[PDB]
């Protein structure tokens, strides 16, 4: 099996700098017909994998410009003059010449942008969930960058351990920014036993940590 | 009854290149390209002459290092990197020249 | 002008027989090589095998002992049957085309091109019923939002297998929309979190419902979100 | 009306190199041989993939093309490099008359191993007509045919009425040793009918 | 109980010999190897060697200086020569190799169907090709009848007619001789010709 | 294939009644040796092969 061999795997680069991807092959890509059959993709978030480059050096149709394809018959690389926001995603290398078809393990391209703090909101668990016996407090950091934040559960002052389950959008496609959805879950008693459910958020973006908090019942 | 014809085998041979393939198991393969050193030079059968502190060219010249040598006899000449031509400062003319034609020249 | 659609069971039980089947739009299965892709949970993708109308179905060794695929001229639909399942077949199947040359003699002994790719069907593996979600509305508290953007999502709690698809008022509103990955509990369910941003004049005058489909257990769930009412 | 290699190559095969053209109750089909076909293909592919490789050795500028150099100098790297011009000239003909005679006869040699294949399948069903083909001494529908290519015809099922319509001497076939029993046999529609009973009856 | 042979698989437990026969009869199964076809390949692959090992007489001095360095100019002509001719050397030297290889594993193929070829003719009519390197013989062939294969003495008339019955065989019994042509009618009884008129002589009971 | 006579003229670059200088002879030498090495090997190689 032709074993295809990426570099980088995780190629952060800065939004609008140029950057390449080295796939090596194991064995030559050579054909009878005189073309080398290697190809490019790009697999954006949530998305099929589309193909950049075709054959080495050619660009498939509808592709932007900064996409062009380079490589011998061992040494091939994926050159981007110019990686914007919209270019986020995983590119893989296959050879299509021996059978099977074979993908390179995968390059992570993610953009560095300028920072973004994150704007916090704090969710109340519906009064329909707590007939089933469980409280789900949900905290959201909503458009920012970088992916790095720190969110801490104070019920009553007592910061919460254990119970805190996180989840992260994919980095935008038009402006890098992320997003994040920690869920503080616990019991119908528990949640029924003490009053303020406060979340405690610390970022680069913000100048001192921010907290939005709400008290048990109220409105 | 039956009888049947085949060939014998292995259970890791070693891989080699073809013309239709690279990295063919076979049997057995040997080596071509040689590698090994050995790190001294291997004079036996030879009357050698080190010149060490004296320069090949210093042998026509006679500077002080080069006193052992005036009239040296050799099969197997070494030269060495502390070796110098000369005592009083200059260099030769056309010297790589000269030092070609002492190499092969006996002593 | 030429589409591919996957289509089949969400979760099949280990040693079933995982069936799939991608249909055509607006094109001739008879022009095409046909290729099945499967990608596992966040891995190299991984090409199964290729076939072309008069038969040849060339397949990767690692699954051949078990694949098998075939293609009908009529329904324009790639099919695709993997016997005896595994865990190590929970992946999502992507399925794709490739030009086809009739005169390029040399092309059938090549692997084929991926030219057109569907959207992928997500085939877990696993022996847990079907369960659907529950959804519970992530409400702003008593418009608190004092911002001039205001937040409200919905909680889809307690499904499997995956996924679930949420659209907010029947895909009207999809400016500021992030629908989170899933995270599966301790409980071996998943849940996720969809939220959307809005103006803060907009609670009480806007109607806001997301509409959850859990097509695995044929669920689906249209949940209406509302500041609370003390 | 049909032929194989021994003879001609076919302009109507297309999905390869190598194929089965057979004739039968049904008609003519012609379906190529995937496995030889691949086998042959690689094998030229091979040779490409060693000879397209690079050097990577670079050569600088020793010459001078607009500031002449000595005429001594010059004419020995003249010398010199007509000199290396010669060797690569004559290296590069040679390698491609050679894998040209390699590539055409390693297509020859797949072919072979294809038709001495369908030879033992066959085992004692057929005979070689000598063009290439096989006279099959049984019906073979389209479904059996196919057996032949996909490497699962068993010529025990075939076998015995085989080798019946092939030793012949008109219309006849051989026929079997008759019971061993110790009762005398004679021949009656195409079984070994007993003696004893032809020989209990009346007189008139 | 299986067995068999080339077009297939090698044998791992063939030690003395390259290649060889392996029978299976009503004694059991033997592998012994075949020396003649064996040491025509390792010949060949020995002549190969003595043919490349061979040492060029050709001597070389020193162009160059490694302590003191040449001329700029000289030197990018040497280095510029030496690298031209590094590079040939190394041409030629994968190109060998590969040729060499080529025909090695090639030449090793072929004394396999030299050996094939030969226990065919052998035989003649009395066994046939199951297509897996293995001949299906038609008669009790003993040890000593497989040993007469090896040595390449197997008398093939000896065993034939026995064999060339069992080949026919429509069912547990093959094909008739010719009654004599003496002008008598002759009925078939306990694989014999038995005439007619001995079975007309009797008496009305 | 094998008669084909190369077309390539080469002229004198040494000189047999008056020797040049040590230094370029010398280099001189070392390729035509050189070259005459890789035509033996080319030569016997390509009778061998051709014999073969
Ligand atoms: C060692 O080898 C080199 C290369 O072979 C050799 O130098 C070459 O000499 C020939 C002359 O025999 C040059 O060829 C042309 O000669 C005609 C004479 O009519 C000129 O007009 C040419 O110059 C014009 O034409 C070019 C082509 O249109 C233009 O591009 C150019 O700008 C001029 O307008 C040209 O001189 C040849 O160019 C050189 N090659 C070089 C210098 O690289 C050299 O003589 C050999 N040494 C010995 C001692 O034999
Ligand atoms: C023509 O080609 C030759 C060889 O291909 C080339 O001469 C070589 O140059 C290199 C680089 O200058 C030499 O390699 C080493 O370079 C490092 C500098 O990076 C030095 O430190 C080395 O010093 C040696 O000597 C020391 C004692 O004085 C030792 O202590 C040390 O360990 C080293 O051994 C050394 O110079 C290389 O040695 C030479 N080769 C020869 C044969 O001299 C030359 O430059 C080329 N000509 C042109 C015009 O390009
Ligand atoms: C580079 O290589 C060159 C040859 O490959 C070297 O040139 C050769 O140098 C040798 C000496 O080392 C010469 O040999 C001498 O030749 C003279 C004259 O020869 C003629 O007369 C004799 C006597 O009647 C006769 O037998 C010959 O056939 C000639 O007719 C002799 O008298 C000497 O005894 C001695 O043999 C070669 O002649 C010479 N070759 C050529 C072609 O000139 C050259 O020295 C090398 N360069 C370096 C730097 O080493
Ligand atoms: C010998 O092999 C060559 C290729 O190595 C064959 O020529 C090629 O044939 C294909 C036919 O499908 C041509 O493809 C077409 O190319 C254009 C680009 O020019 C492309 O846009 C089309 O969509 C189509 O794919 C290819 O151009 C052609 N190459 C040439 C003419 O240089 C040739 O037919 C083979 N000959 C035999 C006798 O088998
Ligand atoms: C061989 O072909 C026949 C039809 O001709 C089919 O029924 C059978 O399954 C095939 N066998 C294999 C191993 O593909
Ligand atoms: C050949 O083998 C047979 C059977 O083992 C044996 O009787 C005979 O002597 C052998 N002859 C030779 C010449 O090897």
């Amino acid at each position: 099996d032709v074993v295809m061999t990426q570099s980088p795997l995780s190629l952060p680069v800065t939004l609008g700098q140029p950057a390449s991807i080295s796939c090596r092959s194991s064995q030559g890509l050579a054909f009878l017909d005189g073309n080398t059959y290697l190809s490019w993709f790009q697999q954006r978030p949530g998305q099929s994998p589309r193909r950049l480059i075709y054959k080495v050096s050619n660009r498939d149709s509808g592709v932007p410009d900064r996409f062009s394809g380079s490589g011998s018959r061992t040494d091939f690389t994926l050159k981007i003059s110019r990686v914007e926001a919209e270019d986020v995603g995983v590119y893989y290398c296959m050879q299509g010449t021996h059978w099977p078809l074979t993908f390179g393990g995968g390059t992570k391209v993610e953009i560095k942008r300028t920072v973004a703090a994150p704007s916090v909101f704090i969710f109340p668990p519906s009064d329909e969930q707590l007939k089933s016996g469980t409280a789900s407090v949900v905290c959201l950091l909503n458009n920012f960058y970088p992916r790095e934040a720190k969110v801490q559960w104070k019920v009553d002052n007592a910061l919460q351990s254990g119970n805190s389950q996180e989840s992260v959008t994919e980095q935008d496609s038009k402006d890098s920014t992320y997003s994040l959805s920690s869920t503080l879950t616990l019991s119908k008693a528990d949640y029924e036993k003490h009053k303020v459910y406060a979340c405690e958020v610390t970022h680069q973006g913000l100048r001192s940590p921010v907290t939005k908090s709400f008290n048990r019942g109220e409105c | 009854d039956k009888i049947c014809l085949g060939h014998h085998a292995v259970s890791n041979g070693t891989k080699v290149n073809t013309l239709t393939e690279r990295g063919v198991e076979v049997v057995n393969a040997t080596e071509t390209v040689e590698r090994t050193n050995i790190p001294r030079i291997c004079s036996k059968g030879k009357r050698t002459v080190d010149l060490g502190q004296c320069g090949l060219l210093g042998t026509i010249t006679g500077p002080p290092q080069c006193d052992q040598f005036l009239e040296f006899s050799a099969d197997l000449i070494i030269e060495r990197r502390e070796g110098s031509d000369v005592c009083y400062p200059g260099k030769f003319v056309n010297e790589e020249a000269l030092r070609q034609i002492l190499r092969e020249s006996g002593g | 002008q030429v589409q591919l659609q996957e289509s089949g069971p969400g979760l099949v039980k280990p040693s079933e027989t995982l069936s799939l089947t991608c249909t055509v739009s607006g094109a001739s299965v008879s022009s095409y090589f046909w290729s099945w892709i499967r990608q596992p949970a966040g891995k190299a993708l991984e090409w199964i095998g290729r076939i072309y109308t008069s038969g040849n179905t060339k397949s990767n060794p690692s699954l051949e002992s078990r694949v098998t695929m075939s293609l009908d001229a009529s329904k324009d639909q790639f099919s695709l049957k993997l016997t005896s399942v595994t865990a190590a077949d929970t992946a999502v199947y992507y399925c794709a085309a490739g030009r086809l040359d009739y005169s390029d003699t040399t092309g059938y002994y090549k692997p084929p091109p991926l030219d057109y790719w569907g959207q992928g069907a997500l085939v877990t593996v696993s022996s847990a019923s079907t369960k659907g979600p529950s959804v519970f509305p992530l409400a702003p508290s008593s418009k608190s939002t004092s911002g001039g953007t205001a937040a409200l999502g919905c909680l889809v709690k307690d499904y499997f297998p995956e996924p679930v698809t949420v659209s907010w008022n029947s895909g009207a509103l999809t400016s500021g929309v992030h629908t989170f990955p899933a995270v599966l509990q301790s409980s071996g369910l998943y849940s996720l979190s969809s939220v959307v941003t809005v103006p803060s004049s907009s609670l009480g005058t806007q109607t806001y419902i997301c509409n959850v489909n859990h097509k695995p257990s044929n669920t689906k769930v249209d949940k209406k979100v509302e500041p609370k009412s003390c | 009306a049909i032929a194989g290699f021994i003879e001609n190559g076919w302009e109507g095969l297309i999905d390869g190199w190598y194929g089965f053209r057979h004739q039968n109750a049904q008609g003519e089909g012609t379906a190529a041989d995937y496995k030889s076909t691949q086998s042959a293909i690689d094998q030229i592919t091979g040779k490409l993939n060693r000879l397209i490789e690079k050097t990577n050795q670079q050569f600088e500028l020793i010459d001078n093309e607009f500031n002449e150099v000595e005429k001594q100098i010059g004419n020995v790297i003249n010398w010199t490099r007509d000199s290396i011009t010669e060797v690569w000239s004559y290296n590069a003909e040679l390698l491609v008359a050679m894998e040209n005679q390699h590539t055409i006869d390693l297509a020859d040699s797949e072919m072979d191993k294809l038709y001495e294949r369908v030879k033992r399948q066959l085992r004692e069903n057929a005979e070689e007509d000598g063009t290439g083909c096989f006279e099959i001494f049984h019906k073979c529908d389209d479904d059996c045919m196919a057996s032949i290519r996909n490497n699962t015809y068993d010529h025990s099922k075939y076998r015995e009425e085989a080798m019946q319509n092939r030793i012949q001497i008109d219309g006849s076939g051989y026929i079997p040793e008759a019971p061993r029993d110790g009762q005398a046999y004679v021949r009656k529609d195409g079984e070994w009918v007993l003696l004893s009973t032809f020989l209990s009856g009346r007189l008139v």
